[PDB]
């Protein structure tokens, strides 16, 4: 199970992503950042099969990457997260469908608004003010419907993530070797590099 | 992939000292019903070959077709067709093997297990095997089905390795065969009475006996046999 | 492993007096674990309205498939497409992926701009239409809609009565299904006035 | 088992010799490392003719490569034509472990783990096959950072040594490399029915044996 | 399919659709490529015979084909849309598959390819345009300026220019540039460029446009008050 | 108008004719074999002083045991390059072994008549390919757009070519060393080229068994340069 | 539903000599537990001083031999009748075998001739292409027989020179053609008395720089 | 063969001019007049049907103005017949590009994939180009109210005031003397009709022979609607503008 | 005239011009020599050089142990044809187990160049062969020419000034027909007949090129120091 979460507050979004690939009995890596940057203001966690995962987030980048200079203007959040559906929708009645589960967060400088966006391998969109893949949502989105705000701070929102990931390394049986964190707000995006 | 329906059991054949002989039951069997009584499955291709087949009985009027049809097609603008350009029995056999392979290959095999036996131009006697795998084999006995089992055993009593073929006259080798074929009566359950014998000899060519049948069978002692053990009446 | 309830969710409509109704629950989830409690499965192309049950991204793509089809409609006849047109639309396009279904259960709601007449009707998977002059059912608990309907349904309703009789009927077919709840909306729908409401119900 | 780790003095290599056709072995003497140029090298698990095939494939890719753009491949790019390949491939039934190791003065000693399940992974520790295992125990537990190139080397070898040991479908023979800003250097065939006792009499272990 | 080959040899040994799309390039408005010490420039012609133009949408003369990388052109507009998104996709492509962003010599040799396989394929013509390709290679301060062509050669230049009346300015740059000592700063490079320009443009106001690339993906264009300063500043200094 | 695959009544393809035309009008390569190895060169031939005369690439690798150089419209050689790279490359993959010279060549050729209405119609670009073999030892090729390629001890293609060819009967023997061939390619270069020769707009290669094919620096041919002028003034 | 593949049985042997090297198998074809040919000859003469044996499933080793024997006839076509190098026909052969990696040829393949330094060679194969030079190889239903026999006498593999007691190995003197061939002799004849599907008769190719050369020796026809 | 009888309809003259693209816009130049008046809260569409009968069914007639989704339309110059195929294109592209991002195609986008779809049949397949001429008015959230023009090669160009079809030269002159930056929708409105009033071939301009539009943000708060005018609303502004 | 633009037209005398400037290529070509005995079929071919630098363009190709050609023409064409008959005896082997026919192999040639002067878009080959072989009908030789056109003859010769060997032939056509079981005698009767053809050049060591097939004698070609002997 290869954790990834991610959480909505005031003036950014903030996923989570765990470090460990795990290839059958042996951990062969303990810091994978399971994540790809699609525009300055947009990024992509992702989480499923071996290879598929990758594969399909950079050829999201790529695309994304394609269009901001075609057009010299970035994509809004909501655009972004739709075209990555459309992907998956269309790959669920392929030959050999992509098994990629992800997270989009995103920091609409349009509206001013940080966004959310649940999407499964399906092409199951969500928007929402919390989100996971796996059978990480298992104990924290219960955990969020008793600590969340709206009006949270970033720095609140670090601590609430924090709360998750110490249930996480209580409660599940694989040891996921911690989590990368990543920002994104009006500036941009940036690592918390102790967490 | 297929499933055979209706069959032709066993195919055997020897080589002697001038020339090969083959032989085949007339039977077109439908499970363990012997439904068609009338079927010739010994095909002679020209006066040097003859094209010996088991299996599924479908296949073998589709390749009797293509055996034709090979004539036909070896006759177009060939003056020495009937003379140095005619078709041999390596040809017509190395054909069938061709074929018989890329069928398997396209896993739509035809069901079947040939014998080609003949006589080649410098008078060297042929004796090949090919069957639905493409496996190819060549030795003094050759036979099919059944004819694996209880018949190849008694032709190798005559002719057991190359040596023994020019010690082995025509007399005793078609004796040898219709030997074979009375014992395949006996012991196998889709087999008939009725069958055909060819001889391709280098001297005398090609001679075809049809309408052949078993005979000389020992039934007699049947009469003695009484109970499974312990039965005396 | 059954797409039609991985997700969960429900779509009823009924007919009034010179109305219609239709509603849905609000639940998304994957098998056991509730997801969103914002998944709406009620859309509309101009005043003719669609209710999607079934496998959630099914729903979202045939509504981007039906706002396409709509849009190209409206643009060539230069008018907005009637409800009987758009029943059939659905059915043509459901069966056109006859051997690799979309995995849903749509309800066509909505008044005759012309005739004034109300219509409602529903669908299998691959296009048989249901053209029923009472209701409609669709989604998880199908079965227990089909009982609150049949004996809380009566003719004739007006606007506010159809309300009730509709939001009752959901409510507590919602309530005995483990995969349908977690919030819902109703659309009271009239010639040329429209009120969307969403329903208090328990978050179970 | 195959095994490559990254240092102070650039990267070791070191793999095992033996093939497996079920419990009969094969072979004790076949080449896992693969030469692809004198900076790079690849290491084969798994399936034997899949590996083989397609790192040599791989190479006559990568010479393309310097013949269009006059300039040598990088490890990132090579191992990522290596991994697109195996992509296309993917439920075909190719079975690939292979690290593709290597030097450039842009990238620096670089590993990237490539596998037929199309994971690429970039990291300064690997160890791969049926004794990864064994392999991982001796070197995560020995592995500093400042090693010298002859206590790598050796490590590296008596990690081999450990999982040829234990390991049932792993032995044969070691094949070292060492890997530097020049190129690739060789450090021999070892023949693990003469290092096991060596090693057992000079290091003092292998208690578990009768000796 | 139309199969038709339209791109064939002469008894004089050319191929004249190659060479009538050259003379498109002629037709089309002058653009200027001059490579600093540290920097490279791109000039282009605004014709002014089109006033009531929209500035702000209206396609502009250089495009970006990745961050690090511009190009600009002389010729068919329509037909040089076609090579920049190729060129743009292609872009996209390398950096996914070598990790790595394009050279600026890589990206001209690949359009310069493209545009040599419209000369001998069938029911094709060939582009009329000829572009000049310019940029900074990834971690690497040196300039490079490209040019590119129908039949599909690309070569390197210190400085060049395409389209009309270029034979007049690249005779003022044959005889201004200096290739022992180029221009050392962003601003003698502009100068430049634009003092090449005005040999040719006719009027200094909208009829020029300036974009100026300097390493590590840092590229900005010139607004128009920007460069009628330095329109200003020469024509001063040549009334003497 | 007229088919491009046509005979004209002497017997001869029309487009195949005309594309040896425009070879006629291409920048001068001369090719010379010894048995120390084979030399390559070319003019550059720059159009225009600010063109960086160093990003002209008309010699170009196909292996490390094969070289080529080019003359005509040089932008319809890259995929014959492309092409030649690849067969080379795809041989030793197959093999595990060095591909011969004359086989590459064939393989290039392979490429030259497939036009019709396949490309539209024929290269325009002819190409002198050295390389070194164990077989057949140190060869020079001439690849022409007929498809059509002859070996050669010297061969001199582009607009000097019947010139400088005339030069090359005359100098050319057996017993030439590697140093000497050197010399005499920038001999006739000289002779042929409009404008004088020097390190810029001239440039030299070689392909030898030991070292493979080599495109030599401005500093060192500009050293065989004045080694020139110095023996022709020595008598 | 249809089996394409079969198990024609059969054994094959090469050993590599300083400067010879033979390639040899029994005559005996099989299915299940009768017998199809006493003499179907396994081992061919190939050309270009190569011989090769494709052990397992006729039909795909048939096809595959033949195949070979086509690839070396285009390759003096192709490149002026130049000889094809046992290194140059190992590789090929791969690319023949994982050609149909996902449609197996179902055969041990094993070639032998001479090196370009005239050193005799044998090249092995498994199924689907993967090839190692060897010394020694035994391939096919009694290779588990065979190849530790192989190991013992000809790499003197367990084996120490007395006196020392195992601190000093046996010295790995070379073997002469004679020598080789009674070792092939006898391992066929101990694998013929152990397994079933051996026998009949034992067919050896030697190659040397002189050309292909054949024996034919008896075996056990039980 | 069949070469015999092929025009070659993608080639270059021997001053570098495409044959047919060249023709094809002597056709539009016949076409009636289509004049686009792009303001600052506002665009105008207004276009001159050709010599019509007094038995053509003019409200239900369309020949001019074409709507491509609620804030794009175009105004036509040329063939009616191959201007509706593009139209069609173009309406399928803007509806591809709402399925994809869930947002509203930005104009100049569509512009663009309908300009590159006449750039290809002047390059390659042998067939004649689109004897076509578009006026591309719209609105968008990133640049707001734009015009735009394609023609038959393919390359379009971003206006404030233009004019397609005939008399283009004497219609952009009395344009370019009387358009303003800060001028508004009503003006344009009049600016738009006192073109097309003196350059007209016909005797008088009436109600009959003109199809108009306008895409106002005229519309109840932030948002924008089209109005494609009905003969009585055009017969209204013609009298108010003071024309008839 | 008007009817030379394309090989899909008639001339209004029934003529074929394409197919008869494709027989011009043929003409302006360097002579090539074939002849047979009952027992022996030999090729003998002047090969022609560019200059002295340049090497003599290489006129005979093997197609199979039994079989092969000299070409006289475009050499490309040759490389084309040449090959499609290696094909063709290669899958008559591979089959059959059968060598193909000589006289069989001139049909597959003959319909192969038809195709290509009754279509549109292509062109006729620009070469003639010189096809000898030995079969199971003894020794064979055919000329082919690229209007489809196959011929089985005792002898023939085709290229430039080939009228002169052609006659020597036809005076000499009872005695190196009875040339049974010795091949160096055929040999010289064939370098005797394309001496005929030859003005001012005479045959040096690397000018000449022979190929000869026969009962117990696979095809084989000689050139360089190999010919000094017939010189
Ligand atoms: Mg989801
Ligand atoms: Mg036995």
């Amino acid at each position: 199970m290869d954790i990834i979460l991610g959480i909505r507050v005031q003036d950014s979004v903030i996923l989570a992503s765990s470090k460990a690939v795990t290839r059958g009995i042996s951990v062969l890596k303990d810091s994978d950042d399971k994540t790809r940057q699609l525009s300055p203001h947009t990024l992509m966690s992702f989480a499923g099969e071996a290879g598929d995962t990758v594969q399909f987030a950079e050829y999201i980048q790529a695309n994304i990457q394609l269009y901001s200079i075609r057009e010299d203007y970035e994509l809004s959040p909501q655009a972004v997260s739709s075209f990555v559906r459309q992907e998956l929708a269309k790959s669920i009645r392929s030959r050999r469908p992509y098994q990629v589960n992800v997270l989009i967060g995103g920091y609409d400088k349009k509206k001013n608004k940080p966004e959310l966006y649940q999407i499964d391998y399906l092409g199951t969109k969500v928007e929402l003010p919390y989100g996971a893949h796996g059978y990480s949502g298992f104990y924290t989105f219960s955990l969020l419907d008793h600590h969340y705000r709206p009006d949270m701070t970033t720095e609140e929102g670090l601590d609430l993530l924090k709360l998750c990931v110490q249930e996480l390394e209580k409660r599940m049986p694989m040891d996921f070797k911690g989590v990368i964190v990543k920002i994104v707000d009006k500036d941009g995006i940036r690592q918390v590099d102790d967490f | 992939t297929q499933q055979p329906i209706v069959t032709g059991t066993s195919v055997i054949s020897m080589k002697y000292d001038n020339g090969v002989i083959i032989a085949a039951d007339n039977l077109g069997s439908y499970g363990s019903l012997l439904r068609f009584n009338g079927v010739e499955r010994l095909i002679p291709v020209g006066d040097n070959t003859v094209v010996g087949i088991s299996g599924d009985i479908s296949d073998m009027q589709h390749i009797e077709r293509l055996l034709k049809d090979l004539v036909t097609e070896n006759a177009y603008d060939n003056p020495l067709a009937d003379a140095e350009e005619a078709l041999e029995p390596s040809y017509i056999f190395e054909y069938l093997a061709t074929v018989m392979y890329q069928r398997r290959s396209k896993m739509n095999p035809l069901w079947n297990a040939i014998i080609v036996a003949g006589v080649q131009s410098n008078g060297d006697q042929f004796l090949r095997y090919v069957n639905l795998l493409g496996v190819t084999y060549s030795s003094p006995t050759l036979a099919t089905g059944f004819g694996a089992h209880m018949a190849n055993p008694l032709l190798r009593k005559v002719v057991d390795r190359e040596s023994d073929i020019p010690k082995t006259t025509v007399q005793v080798a078609e004796e040898a065969i219709v030997n074979a074929m009375r014992v395949l009566y006996y012991r196998d359950a889709r087999s008939s009475r009725n069958f055909s014998l060819a001889i391709i000899d280098k001297n005398t060519g090609l001679t075809f006996k049809k309408n052949l049948q078993v005979e000389n069978m020992k039934w007699d002692f049947a009469k003695d046999i009484k109970g499974y053990g312990t039965q005396k009446i | 492993s059954d797409p039609s309830s991985i997700n969960g969710g429900i779509v009823v409509a009924m007919t009034g007096k010179d109305c219609v109704a239709i509603a849905c629950d609000l639940r998304l989830g994957s098998q056991s674990l509730g997801v969103s409690n914002k998944f709406e499965k009620i859309f509309h192309y101009g005043h003719v309205f669609l209710g999607i049950t079934g496998l959630a991204t099914d729903v979202t793509t045939l509504n981007e498939m039906f706002r396409y089809k709509t849009n190209l409609y409206k643009l060539k006849e230069e008018r907005a497409i009637e409800p009987e047109t758009f029943t059939q639309l659905v059915s043509s396009s459901l069966y056109e992926r006859r051997f690799g279904p979309y995995f849903v259960g749509p309800v066509v709601a909505g008044i005759n701009s012309k005739s004034g007449k109300p219509f409602i009707a529903g669908f299998d998977l691959i296009g048989c239409i249901d053209e029923a002059k009472d209701f409609i059912v669709s989604g998880t608990a199908s079965d227990q809609l089909f009982g609150m309907c049949e004996s809380l349904y009566e003719p004739n309703l007006e606007p506010e009565d159809l309300f009730e009789t509709i939001s009752q009927a959901l409510l507590n077919a919602a309530d005995r299904d483990a995969l349908s709840g977690w919030g819902a909306v109703v659309y009271i729908i009239k010639k040329d006035e429209v009120v969307k409401r969403y329903l208090k119900m328990r978050q179970d | 088992t195959m095994l490559a780790f990254r240092f102070q003095g650039g990267i070791i290599v070191a793999v095992d010799s033996r093939a497996t056709a079920g419990n009969w072995v094969a072979s004790q003497t076949v080449k896992k490392v693969i030469e692809i140029n004198p900076f790079l090298l690849g290491t084969m698990a798994g399936g034997a003719a899949d590996c083989q095939f397609w790192e040599t494939w791989l190479g006559s890719q990568c010479r393309l490569h310097e013949l269009r753009e006059k300039e040598r491949i990088s490890v990132a790019a090579a191992s990522k034509i290596l991994s697109n390949l195996v992509y296309q491939y993917k439920g075909a039934g190719l079975s690939m472990g292979t690290m593709i190791c290597g030097y450039t003065r842009k990238e620096g000693p670089t590993i990237y783990y490539v596998d037929s399940d199309g994971t690429r992974l970039k990291g300064d520790i690997f160890c791969v096959g049926s004794g990864q295992t064994f392999a991982y125990g001796v070197l995560d537990s020995n592995y500093k950072w400042d090693l010298s190139v002859e206590d790598a080397l050796y490590l590296g070898k008596r990690s081999i040594l450990a999982a040829a040991h234990r390991d049932a479908y792993s032995g044969g023979s070691v094949n070292l490399y060492h890997v530097t800003e020049d190129g690739w250097i060789y450090h021999g065939n070892h023949d693990v029915g003469e290092l096991f006792w060596k090693v057992k009499e000079e290091e003092g272990s292998f208690n578990n044996v009768i000796g | 399919g139309y199969d038709r080959a339209l791109s064939i040899f002469s008894p004089d040994g050319h191929i004249f659709q190659v060479e009538y799309a050259l003379e498109a390039v002629k037709r089309g408005t002058c653009a200027v490529g001059v490579k600093g010490k540290n920097c490279v420039v791109l000039g282009c012609e605004r014709r002014s015979t089109l006033k009531l133009q929209d500035t702000r949408i209206t396609p502009s003369k250089v495009s970006k084909i990745d961050s690090h990388v511009v190009l600009s052109f002389s010729g068919l507009n329509a037909d040089s849309r076609i090579l920049i998104e190729k060129a743009r996709v292609e872009a996209q492509s390398h950096r996914l598959t070598l990790e790595d962003p394009v050279t600026v010599e890589y990206l001209t040799r690949y359009v310069a390819g493209v545009q040599q396989r419209y000369t001998q394929s069938g029911g094709v013509r060939p582009f009329g345009v000829s572009t000049l390709i310019a940029g900074f290679d990834p971690r690497d301060d040196e300039p490079k300026l490209y040019q590119t062509e129908p039949s599909g050669i690309y070569s390197s230049w210190s400085a060049q220019t395409i389209g009309r009346n270029s034979k007049t300015v690249r005779e003022f740059l044959e005889k201004n540039y200096d290739r022992k000592e180029p221009p050392a700063t962003v601003e003698e490079c502009v100068k430049l460029t634009v003092r090449s320009l005005l040999e040719v443009v006719q009027t200094g106001a909208k009829n020029i446009e300036i974009t100026v690339v300097k390493p590590d993906s840092d590229i900005v264009a010139l607004s128009s008050e920007e460069i009628n300063q330095y329109v200003t500043q020469i024509e001063q200094e040549k009334q003497e | 108008d007229r088919g491009v695959s046509t005979f004209s009544p002497e017997g001869r393809l029309f487009q195949v004719e005309y594309s040896l035309e425009a070879i006629k009008l291409g920048s001068t390569a001369i090719g010379i074999a010894t048995k120390e190895g084979v030399v390559l060169g070319v003019e550059k031939r720059a159009t225009s002083p600010l063109l960086e005369s160093d990003s002209i690439e008309k010699i170009v690798e196909i292996d490390r045991h094969i070289g080529c150089a080019m003359s005509g419209l040089t932008a319809d050689a890259r995929s014959m390059i492309e092409h030649a790279r690849t067969a080379a490359v795809t041989h030793n993959l197959y093999y595990d072994e060095d591909i011969n010279v004359e086989s590459l060549t064939q393989s290039v050729c392979d490429l030259a008549l497939r036009f019709g209405e396949l490309m539209s119609r024929p290269f325009g670009v002819a190409l002198l390919i050295a390389g070194h073999d164990a077989d057949d030892g140190y060869q020079l090729f001439h690849a022409e757009p007929s498809g059509t390629f002859y070996r050669y001890n010297a061969k001199a293609i582009g607009s000097g070519s019947e010139g400088a060819q005339a030069e090359l009967l005359n100098e050319w023997h057996s017993s030439l060393t590697l140093k000497e061939a050197e010399l005499l390619v920038l001999k006739i270069l000289k002779q042929v080229m409009e404008e004088k020769l020097d390190e810029n707009n001239a440039q030299l290669s070689c392909i030898t068994k030991q070292d493979g094919f080599k495109i030599y620096d401005n500093e060192k041919t500009a050293e065989l340069i004045k080694e020139l002028k110095e023996k022709e003034a020595a008598e | 539903q249809f089996n394409p593949y079969g198990d024609n049985g059969g054994t094959i042997l090469g050993i590599a000599g300083e400067d010879f090297a033979v390639l040899a198998g029994d005559t005996r074809n099989i299915t299940d537990y009768s017998i199809n040919s006493r003499y179907e000859p396994k081992v061919f003469d190939c050309g270009d001083n190569i011989v090769m044996s494709a052990n397992g499933f006729a039909a795909d080793g048939d096809a595959l031999v033949k195949r070979f024997k086509n690839s070396v006839k285009w390759y003096h076509f192709d490149h002026n009748d130049k000889k094809l190098s046992i290194n140059s026909a190992a590789r090929n052969i791969q690319h023949l075998l994982y050609g149909k990696r996902f449609f197996p040829y179902y055969v041990h393949t094993i070639i032998a001739g001479l090196d370009e330094d005239g050193k005799g060679a044998v090249y092995s194969f498994d199924p689907v292409g993967s090839y190692e030079r060897e010394q020694c190889r035994a391939g096919g239903a009694a290779a588990s027989l065979i190849m530790p026999f192989l190991d013992n006498q000809v790499n003197f593999k367990n084996q120490y020179e007395p006196g020392t007691n195992g601190k000093v190995k046996k010295p790995l003197k070379y073997l002469s053609v004679e020598e080789v061939i009674k070792l092939v002799r006898d391992s066929f004849t101990s694998a013929t008395e152990r397994h079933i599907q051996v026998g009949d008769g034992l067919e050896i190719l030697i190659v040397t720089k002189d050309g292909v050369r054949k024996e034919f020796y008896e075996l056990k026809r039980d | 063969g069949s070469r015999r009888y092929d025009s070659r309809t993608t080639i270059f003259s021997p001053e570098g001019r495409l044959y047919q693209v060249e023709y094809a816009l002597e056709s539009i130049s016949h076409a009636g007049t289509a004049i686009g008046i792009m303001a600052s809260d506002g665009i105008v569409l207004a276009a001159e049907r050709k010599v019509t009968s007094t038995l053509l069914e003019q409200d239900t007639s369309t020949e001019k103005l074409y709507k491509l989704n609620d804030k794009i339309a175009v105004a036509v110059a040329g063939l009616t017949a191959d201007a509706e195929i593009l139209i069609n294109t173009a309406r399928i592209h803007a509806q591809n590009y709402l399925k994809t991002y869930n947002e509203d195609i930005p104009v100049e986008i569509l512009v663009r994939r309908l300009s590159d779809i006449k750039q290809g049949y002047t390059q390659h397949g042998g067939l004649r180009p689109f004897g076509v001429s578009f006026i591309y008015a719209g609105y968008d959230d990133r640049y707001g109210y734009q015009l735009y023009t394609s023609n038959p090669s393919g390359n379009y160009t971003g206006w404030k005031a233009i004019s397609v079809g005939a008399n283009t030269s004497a219609a952009q002159t009395l344009l370019q003397m009387d358009y303003k930056d800060d001028m508004k929708v009503d003006d344009a409105i009049e600016l738009a009709l006192k073109t097309l009033s003196k350059t007209t071939d016909s005797s008088a301009l009436t109600y009959d022979r003109l199809e108009f539009a306008t895409i106002r943000k005229g519309a109840n708060d932030g948002e924008v609607y089209q109005k494609i005018f009905k003969p009585q609303e055009i017969k209204d502004i013609l009298v108010k503008t003071g024309i008839t | 005239n008007n009817y030379d633009g394309d090989t899909v037209t008639f001339s209004p005398t029934g003529r074929l011009f394409q197919v008869e400037y494709a027989l011009e290529a043929i003409k302006q070509g360097s002579v090539t020599v074939g002849l047979r005995s009952n027992t022996h079929a030999v090729l003998v071919a002047l090969k022609r050089n560019a200059d002295e630098l340049s090497s003599y363009q290489k006129k005979i190709i093997k197609c199979d142990e039994h079989m092969g050609l000299s070409l006289a023409g475009l050499a490309p064409d040759a490389r084309v044809l040449s090959n499609y008959l290696r094909q063709q005896c290669n899958y008559s082997s591979l089959v059959f187990n059968r060598k193909l026919a000589v006289e069989r192999a001139g049909h597959l040639l003959c319909d192969k160049a038809q195709k290509n002067t009754q279509s549109y878009g292509g062109r006729p080959y620009g070469v003639g062969l010189l096809i000898i072989g030995y079969d199971k009908s003894g020794a064979h030789l055919l000329e082919f020419q690229p209007s489809g056109n196959v011929t089985e003859l005792y002898g023939t010769a085709i290229g430039a000034r080939s009228q002169g060997a052609k006659t020597y032939l036809e005076r000499t056509l009872d005695t190196f027909i009875k040339i049974d079981g010795n091949p160096d005698e055929l040999i010289k009767a064939g370098v005797e007949a394309i001496s005929q053809s030859l003005r001012d050049e005479s045959l040096t060591v690397d000018n000449l090129s022979i190929a000869i097939v026969g009962k117990d004698t696979p095809f084989t070609i000689y050139d360089g120091e190999a010919v000094a002997k017939y010189i």
